[PDB]
């Protein structure tokens, strides 16, 4: 109804969605391929660590190797970059970092409500947030391309509600700064 | 009577049947040079007993003690009668032997592990269309923008350089622009650019299928050239063979190099057989790269696990040839046999059985990393833009 | 005036088991097309006859030691049965001891697979195109420009709400109620609308690479194939003219199946066309197997319907009654054979046991069922609008 | 010890050898049937003098005077050794001769005029979707257009009946009309309506190349029963031929339908030969259509000018076959012969070499005459719009 | 310490005279391949050669009945000269009576024949998918609607200059800045652009039908078609061993092209390889030469250059010098010749002579010449644009 | 400049086209094909007869079978109503009678000035000659078509001239009336 409840919506919106990102990033069932590790059997992956299932091993958590998988060509070829990005998985962190900071700008806009561009600034923030969560997604597949099946797990769908929410909030945090403007007019 | 055939093991020319063990005289070896001399047994009209080569080697001389190993010792220290194999002729070799007219030819050649099928690289969405009219386009589209804007300011009935720029943008990727042009000439402009873009993404859209999935194998070496100017990956060769001779005998630039190369590094790029240096091709990961006859690369190619390719064209032409010692009785049969053979083509069909008979080696759904790229390139606008709007604000707030 | 001995063999349908035959005796225990056959022949010839199955349910074929003769023809040369009537191919070693009759169905020898995956395309096969990731990815994009453009603009009737109008026009290149007049607007939209024609343009290319491009695709698909093939088995019936005729072939491809289906292990062979047919069905596209091609038609035709008839037929023979060599029965078994073929019958019995059942009954223009998907989409939107018009009906008139 | 053997001169079965004039003996004739007498021969072990029935017959027998006219006569009247021809094998030509099994199969076929390509239709730019789909498609945009009056109507915000009606089309041809929705439902079926454009158009434009230059044969004729339907166009036969026999001994509807007309139009249908029905054929102008047996149908169309074709499925199957008097002593040997030959395969590789190995038999720009119609539906609209105009004028000047 | 006699035969590159050889005497009135070769030879050996060509022009064979000796190997044989340096291929029978030497250079049997029509796309290729016609009556569509859409809405901003503009974005799909709210108007709007939708559907679907789709056809393009073929005459050179090897082939293609060429009027022979090559230059496509394939290869590349090579070679060989039998001068003329090739000479000669001349010199992106007439008329209308603009400028300012 | 000179140039533009159709009609140097009348050879044709030349007969002028062409098949076939058409050239024509009209209503236009729907019936017959026309052509070419070189002669691109005339008439009659009617007012 846009009386001071745009407020609350937002920030509870806003760490809702980092709290996804978190777990998303925190998680390992982004997958549920079929791998030779489990002695070829089951196993469900993430974007740090594969962990198999309904394997011998069944339970074993193993770190993967994203640049390191027997590399065997193309150093520095930009494959080599896209292996970078994808294992430090620095976007969905900047999207995190971005949430949590839009949450905190939130907050202190509630604080030293005479400045109005700092819900603006909120605003940009969960939006490059959501920009960079899709790249995080797309040098996810992109790498996970290097045919049998795959599927998506919960944690995938918690980034993807992630970035849902990020965008809602820029949306809600520029209809704040606008009407923090037109009062301000 | 009988006749001692000198072989090598070396396959598909010389190979054991399977269970060979249940098996005893000349039906243990099975191989294309196998038939072949059959078949010059039946022509010139003896009996022979064939035999591979003790020391499991084709021929060289040692440059210190002057003794010839292997097949062409064989012969000329009478340990043999003939040789029928994948055995090269050579100068140094016809000074104490008598060699036969080629039944087979060949060149020096390049072995390397198979690289992995490139997927079609990040930008690849201009591969459709040539560097030079992309080029062109975008003179085109700017001398465009500008000829609209200097007709709407000389004739008018408004089209500012940066409109202009965004009513030829949004007629290249067939959004109409809110603003259309008003006078006769502008309107003429406008129809032109339209025609043009109708032709340009009607060719470019035609073939953009298949450029965006292509996946094309490119190799870090392609020619000597290339293998002479790196020592990240190295390049051998069989021991005792006749490409080792020639490369040392070699007085052109390349081949010298990279003899002198290969005489001093280390590990030893040279090798004992064959089967050790496709064996160390197949695990060096591309950091090995084999010269041997072409032929020998060929049946590789064709067989199981067929993960390495030839690559360069032979640096030499070359031919096999039956081998008799000097002054043998049985040098002028034997050249008959070859030849009546090549005439009739049993010698093609061969060729044709061992190789191509031994051969063992679609539209689909696009994926993301085929059509990433864009999405990147629309995230940075994305930002950019972003980041030109605080700019102007920044600079207005001032 | 005597019933006269008919033996025969069960494979369906030439000979099959009432349904109930328990419940039934004598010559109204089995059903099938030579059933019915030899009714009309006795009928013709007016004699009286008793069915009866071959002991071993094997058809023929003669020991190569004790120069004996098994199934149907040993029945008949030996005396045990008077009349064969059943498929009994004729070949030479046959017909020497025992009297034929002109055929009264004709075949050859074939392949029968194991069905591969229909990957038939439902109805959602506009999507195939473009992977779920893509689609996905898009709509992702979709929402970031949007609100992007949103963003830039308002810090113009560029809301959320005609923002993302703005950009759902843009992808569908159904035009635009309003342009960007800013800098950071149309940088935006200057991307979408790249973005767009990329992913249109490959959309479309790849779908006409879909639809003028269907399943055309089978590996083994001939003779020649399937004798250079490795990883499958392939093999015969035993007692029966198949075997005979591969053993005895003097054929390239022929021969070189015979030493295949002479030595591999397990047996390649088995002792019933059924065990065969389960084989294949259990194979795993591991078994193919060469028997006749009546079988494998109606085979194919009869569910489970998982089979297929593969290649043209290597041969071409037929079938035929068979008497013992020397009978008084020949003469009028043929005259009936040929008065059933110029009748009618034959054919008419051949559509009765095999397409009358039927268990599985360039370009083309397209079936609404390839598409229709999108119809179920469209009609989902109209509800979709008329319920969200309810709602903003009800929101405003409060 | 030499036998006489009687043939026909019917290609390809018999043919005379180019400058046979200057050959006497069994050289003169080349043909199919001479190469399998020849092997008979060969097998049985005598000696052939090749014979060319005086009557240029097949077979026959006189109604009233009971006589066996051509081959069949010559063997039963003692004139003739042996026939081997491409003699059909019938219960008739049983009860007096021995026929041998069928060395080829073969059906009673028709053979029409090869009608020319039909250029593909006016209002071919269906084609490309099925009948079903355009009905839906029209169905659909007359819900949109009514969902979207609805919609507007009792939830607004103008889009009359008519403006939606013209929006969708619109829409549905990719033109943006200027009227855009403004509201969330009216957007909703916009978007829904606009991705049914985007994939229903895709797919259209996607195989609309073939579909408008597409040239596709369609006869008159597809089986006995459009030749029973009709009498514009006739059925003959040869005379003395078994397919005269069958027709007449017919006790099937259609055969016995066809057999009544054959034995009284005028002017006679039947011939005196082969070679004179197919020019028949070849000069009635499609007037006519020629019953014969199958192999001479599919040479003929092989064979140039390919001028003719054949058309339904053969409606009988039987076999050709070498015969002997009755009670000949040459019956059993040329029979073991048959069998040996097909086994073997000799009688596929003539099959092949007679017929195939004699055959003698693009993207191109759209020519106006494929998409005319469209032209014409232009003007035909515009006509309309014209007229329209003139009524509302005249309307509102009253 | 004499020169030795050097027979040799006028073929270029092989051998040929100078220009201005009038002016020149002795062995430096011919230049070409051989030329050289023998200069090395000689050089090595460390004799003085004297070049001669052979009287008859002819390379050499054996006459039937005679049993003589003609060309080079008559002469060599006979003694008339000491040695022959040209392409004398090597062969079974010639081998018999003279000692050759180890090849220098390897080839093949191959087909020759006049290059069709090049067909190259030009620089308006971007029309041909639409044929003149179709663009004129476009034309004149456009004009039509255009007036009949100023007619109808003027008894709105539907003035004809206003007309033809909306009825020229409809067609390039750029949109319109007016949409008619006339029923009139509409029905026009509604038909251009249905006739537009087909038009350019068809216009961008037979453009990725020509794109995708470049010359990639040849009739004979082997040999068992060229065998087949009737319309077009094929044989070889006489005093050569191609002749030989047709005419002494065991093989099936081989043979009946043997029959062919020894039957075919006239002679399909000819007595010199320029003769051949001037008779299918003159054959319209009625003349395919089977001959070596370097001198194919070298003939392609020099002018007219209106020849091609096709098929892959029936066989392989290779070239050869040749002695009399017994000489003593044939030992060192192979080490020199082993020496050659592994110095890289035989290569360098090869390359110089057939290369260095160089008379005339799946989807791959588009070349700017495929479509630059675009270009071209972009240009156009932006000169004619800015001049109407002049023109408008000036009847607006007085 | 439109202060009567319409007018004139109006009938002497549709006067010139339908002479240029008469002529067209009238003519048979439509196209510069080779035929097999010649005795295969160089042949002139047009809308009514073939007349040979650079042949044996150059300069017999024959009359053409346009339906009698061997029809072999398809009578009702819809390729009869073409051939039909093409023949009678009931089209070409009927663009002739009607430029012919429109002249004839100009001219009567100059003489009944109280009357204003003349001149616009006057524009209505030209377009609709324009239109016949195009589909004069269509035919034309759509049954020429039943792949040797062929061309067009100065006759097919007069009947193109007085399309393009026809419509321009169409126009400038249109304009006329309009402003009669705004002088009506
Ligand atoms: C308005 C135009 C926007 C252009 C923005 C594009 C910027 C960056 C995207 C490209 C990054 C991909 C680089 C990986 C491949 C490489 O190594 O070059
Ligand atoms: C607004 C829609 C306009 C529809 C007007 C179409 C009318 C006539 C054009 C079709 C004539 C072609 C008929 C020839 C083929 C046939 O025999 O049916
Ligand atoms: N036949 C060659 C083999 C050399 C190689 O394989 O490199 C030789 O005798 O030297
Ligand atoms: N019908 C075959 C038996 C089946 C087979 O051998 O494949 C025969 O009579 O020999
Ligand atoms: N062989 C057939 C020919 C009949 C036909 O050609 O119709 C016969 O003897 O009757
Ligand atoms: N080089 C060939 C001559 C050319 C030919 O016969 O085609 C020979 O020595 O026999």
């Amino acid at each position: 109804c846009e009386k001071g409840v745009q407020v609350l919506l937002t920030t509870i919106g806003a760490f809702a969605a980092f709290g996804l990102m978190t777990i998303a990033i925190s998680t390992d069932y982004w997958l549920y391929t079929r791998a030779l590790i489990c002695n070829g059997g089951l196993t469900h992956s993430g974007l740090w660590r594969i962990c198999c299932l309904e394997g011998l091993k069944r339970g074993v958590c193993v770190k993967i190797n994203h640049f390191p998988e027997d590399t065997d060509y193309d150093h520095d070829s930009a494959e080599y970059l896209l292996r970078v990005v994808r294992a430090s998985s620095i976007f969905p962190i900047l999207s995190a970092i971005l949430l949590l900071l839009g949450g905190v700008c939130v907050a202190a806009s509630r604080v030293y409500k005479s400045k109005r561009n700092i819900i603006l600034g909120a605003g940009i923030l969960f939006v490059a947030a959501g920009l960079s969560n899709i790249i995080g997604v797309i040098v996810y597949i992109s790498a996970n391309a290097g045919k049998n099946h795959y599927s998506y797990g919960w944690s995938f769908y918690f980034g993807g509600l992630s970035f849902i929410l990020a965008e809602v909030i820029g949306v809600l945090a520029v209809n704040i700064y606008i009407e923090r403007s037109r009062e301000a007019h | 009577k009988t006749v001692v055939v000198t072989t090598i093991l070396e396959s598909p020319y010389v190979m054991m049947k399977k269970n060979h063990e249940m098996l005893e005289g000349n039906e243990r070896y099975e191989g294309y040079c196998v038939d072949l001399a059959a078949e010059i047994a039946k022509h010139c009209g003896f009996k022979y007993k064939l035999t591979i080569v003790g020391d499991g080697k084709y021929g060289a001389r040692d440059a210190d003690t002057k003794i010839w190993n292997g097949m062409v010792g064989e012969l000329v220290y009478g340990k043999a009668d003939i040789a029928i194999a994948p055995l090269t002729i050579t100068l140094v070799r016809e000074e104490v032997i008598d060699f036969s007219k080629p039944f087979m030819s060949l060149g020096i050649s390049i072995m390397i592990k198979k690289p992995q099928k490139s997927k079609p690289g990040v930008f690849s969405f201009l591969d459709p269309l040539a560097y030079e009219i992309w080029m062109c386009i975008v003179f085109a589209y700017i001398g465009v923008s500008v000829v609209l804007f200097l007709v709407s300011r000389f004739s008018p009935y408004e089209f500012g350089i940066f409109n202009s720029l965004w009513f030829s943008l949004g007629a290249f990727m067939r959004q109409g622009c809110d603003i259309s042009p008003r006078s006769l000439s502008g309107r003429i402009v406008g129809g032109v650019w339209w025609f043009f873009t109708l032709i340009i993404i009607s060719s470019y859209t035609a073939n953009l299928a298949a450029f965006l999935t292509v996946e094309r194998m490119v190799s870090p070496i392609e020619s000597a050239e290339d293998l002479s100017k790196q020592t990240e990956i190295a390049y051998g060769t069989l021991d005792s063979g006749s490409t080792k001779e020639f490369f040392r005998r070699s007085k052109i630039a390349v081949f010298d190099k990279m003899w002198t190369y290969m005489r001093s590094a280390e590990p030893s790029v040279f090798v004992r057989t064959t089967a050790e240096g496709v064996a160390r091709v197949r695990k060096s990961k591309g950091k090995y790269a084999y010269l041997l006859e072409s032929t020998m690369n060929e049946y590789i190619e064709q067989r199981k696990p067929c993960d390495t390719m030839k690559v360069g064209g032979n640096l030499d032409s070359k031919g096999y040839g039956i081998a008799t010692p000097k002054g043998s009785s049985l040098g002028t049969p034997v050249n008959l046999a070859v030849l009546k053979l090549s005439e009739q083509g049993v010698l093609d069909k061969l060729k044709n059985k061992w190789w191509y008979d031994k051969g063992e080696c679609k539209t689909s759904a696009l994926s993301l990393s085929n059509v990433a790229g864009v999405f990147y390139i629309l995230v940075g606008g994305l930002g950019l833009a972003m980041l030109v709007a605080l700019i102007e604000f920044c600079y207005k707030s001032r | 005036n005597r019933t006269y001995i008919v033996t025969t063999i069960l494979e369906d349908p030439y000979v099959m088991l009432k349904k109930n035959a328990n419940q039934f005796e004598g010559n109204d225990r089995y059903e099938g097309y030579c059933v019915e056959l030899a009714a009309e022949i006795a009928k013709h010839v007016g004699y009286s006859y008793r069915l009866e199955i071959v002991s071993d349910g094997k058809y023929g074929a003669r020991d190569p030691d004790t120069k004996a003769w098994n199934g149907m023809v040993g029945e008949l040369v030996y005396g045990r049965a008077d009349v064969a009537v059943a498929p009994l191919t004729i070949t030479l070693v046959r017909e020497e001891v025992i009297d034929f009759s002109k055929p009264f169905m004709s075949l050859g020898i074939s392949i029968m697979i194991k069905k591969p995956q229909k990957s038939k395309p439902g109805v959602f096969s506009f999507l195939d195109p473009l992977a779920y990731e893509i689609w996905m990815c898009i709509v992702f994009a979709y929402i970031g420009v949007s609100v992007v453009l949103f963003l830039v603009s308002r810090f113009n009737e560029f809301g959320i709400f005609n923002s993302l109008w703005f950009s759902l026009g843009a992808f569908m290149q159904q035009g635009c109620d309003i342009s960007p007049r800013s800098l950071s607007g149309r940088i935006v939209g200057g991307v979408w609308w790249f973005f767009t024609l990329i992913i249109i343009s490959s959309y479309t290319a790849n779908l006409a690479a879909f639809l003028t491009v269907e399943r055309m695709v089978s590996p083994i698909e001939s003779a020649e194939d399937l004798a250079k093939q490795t990883e499958i088995a392939y093999g015969t019936l035993e007692a029966g003219s198949t075997k005979e005729f591969f053993r005895r072939s003097k054929i390239a491809v022929f021969e070189k199946m015979w030493t295949y289906m002479k030595s591999a292990e397990p047996s390649v062979f088995v002792r019933t066309t059924e065990e065969g047919m389960i084989r294949v069905r259990k194979s795993k596209g591991k078994y193919a197997y060469l028997l006749e091609s009546t079988m494998n038609e109606y085979i194919e035709q009869r569910k489970p319907c998982d089979t297929m008839k593969v290649g043209g037929n290597l041969d071409s023979k037929g079938y035929g009654i068979a008497t013992p060599k020397g009978s008084a029965l020949r003469g009028p078994v043929n005259l009936a054979v040929l008065k059933l073929s110029e009748q009618g019958v034959l054919d008419k019995l051949k559509s009765k046991w095999w397409y009358d059942k039927g268990e599985c009954g360039k370009t083309s223009a397209l079936s609404l069922s390839n598409v229709a998907g999108v119809f179920y989409i469209l009609i989902g939107g109209l509800g979709l609008a008329m319920l969200v018009a309810l709602i903003e009906f009800c929101y405003k008139s409060r």
